[PDB]
């Protein structure tokens, strides 16, 4: 499930969402 | 294809993370011209927020680099790629601005909607003026600064203090005012009295309303501090 | 244009993470034909390995559901067939680079057995999407260029070697996923944890920082299979 490759507090806005 | 095709690509390309084809989905239902769903509105708003966002955030990244480079080719290097990002960044800002002129503002039926598109525009409007320079920096301010005081006094008089929009309008205006106009004291004013005036009649709501305007109302509160300390 | 000047808009594209924008200046920079820099192959290598990395992660997802489904499930075979072509775009786009450029110019048996041990894995993303008849030419291309990296870092590499480990691992790992055999994968990944670690009993330092780490995967794949 592994492989490998080898090397050499802010403001909030909001988005309302209603259901 | 037809609006039930393009809604169910637009949730299949949500979970595969591939946000241009949810928000390109998105805008060919807009486009169709029926008022949106709550459903199809979610989707299309977190379509272009994904969308914006990426720019948004590269933006910083490559703006900071740009700002503390000792000039060199470097530092060209950094602006030219930023203009790059800007124009992508104004593109994207111009299609949501189009679809809500053409299609959204006008065929909302409701106040709760009528106000979540004026907020939006007030945002998009709000990305443009993150990155305006110079002349075209003032007009753009005043199209946010309006969007936003339309939507405010249309939820001041049609909606709840504990409604959910209507504190994250006041959320995202006092952020306006904070950062884009430069004026922490009517930010924090702005955001207060929403703040105050939802505590006012949080015993009114339900359990699950509850838990919507509390989710906000921390934003606000949270905000507040930030800018206090 | 300058290749340092390439190599700095990858950099810049890779702190504001567009990692399309950063392969499309590693590709460029591998074009002009000079053997790359320890520091181009590893720009070159991060930037298509997220590039490839972002299909392959949306491709199993729209799998998962269109498996979890008649409408619908058909939606999700289109969907994900759009997903497989800009996959096999962008893995064919490696492996031309390695065949015309890296793979020849490799002038050391390290970054020989690095690039072909790249072919092997691009050849492998390939197999993980292709159907029926084509399947079976792309997994022993896929193994053809695994075993060319594994039998030269055998001769020049030492056991512990984290390119020749990272190897063994993504070898054996094709031949338990891909070919389906972990009699072969096992052996393959036991032979290579024994060689390193008795290396490791010999020498009293490790010469790499990574070796034991990779070591580590090698076993507990070994112990997960068999
Ligand atoms: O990312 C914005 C950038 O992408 C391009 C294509 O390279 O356009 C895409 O995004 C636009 C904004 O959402 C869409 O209007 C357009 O249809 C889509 O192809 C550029 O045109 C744009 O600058
Ligand atoms: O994401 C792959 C997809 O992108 C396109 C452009 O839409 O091509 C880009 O990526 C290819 C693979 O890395 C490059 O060969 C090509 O030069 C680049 O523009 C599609 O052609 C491809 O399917
Ligand atoms: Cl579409
Ligand atoms: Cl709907
Ligand atoms: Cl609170
Ligand atoms: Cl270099």
């Amino acid at each position: 499930r592994i492989s490998v490759i080898s090397t050499g507090r802010r403001r909030q806005s909001v988005l309302n969402l209603m259901t | 294809m037809d609006k039930n095709e393009l809604v169910q690509k637009a949730k299949l390309a949500e979970q595969a993370e591939r946000y241009d084809d949810m928000a390109a989905c998105m805008k060919s239902v807009t486009e169709q011209g029926a008022e949106l769903s709550n459903e199809e509105r979610n989707l299309l708003s977190v379509a272009y927020k994904n969308v914006v966002g990426a720019r948004r955030s590269s933006w910083r990244v490559v703006s900071s680099i740009e700002q503390k480079t000792g000039a060199e080719k470097k530092q060209q290097m950094a602006r030219e790629y930023r203009e790059k990002i800007e124009t992508e960044l104004r593109d994207i800002c111009n299609d949501v601005l189009s679809l809500l002129e053409k299609f959204l503002i006008p065929n909302a039926s409701q106040a709760e909607s009528k106000v979540f598109y004026l907020k939006m525009k007030g945002d998009y409007y709000r990305y443009l003026a993150e990155v305006a320079a110079g002349d075209d920096k003032k007009g753009i301010v005043d199209q946010s600064q309006q969007a936003y005081q339309e939507a405010f006094e249309i939820s001041k008089k049609e909606m709840q203090p504990t409604h959910p929009i209507r504190l994250g309008l006041a959320l995202n205006f006092s952020v306006f005012y904070y950062e884009i106009l430069n004026s922490p004291e009517k930010a924090c004013s702005l955001a207060k009295t929403a703040f105050d005036e939802a505590i006012a009649e949080l015993d009114t709501l339900s359990e699950e309303s509850y838990k919507d305007s509390t989710l906000i109302m921390q934003l606000l509160r949270d905000n507040l501090t930030l800018w206090t300390s």
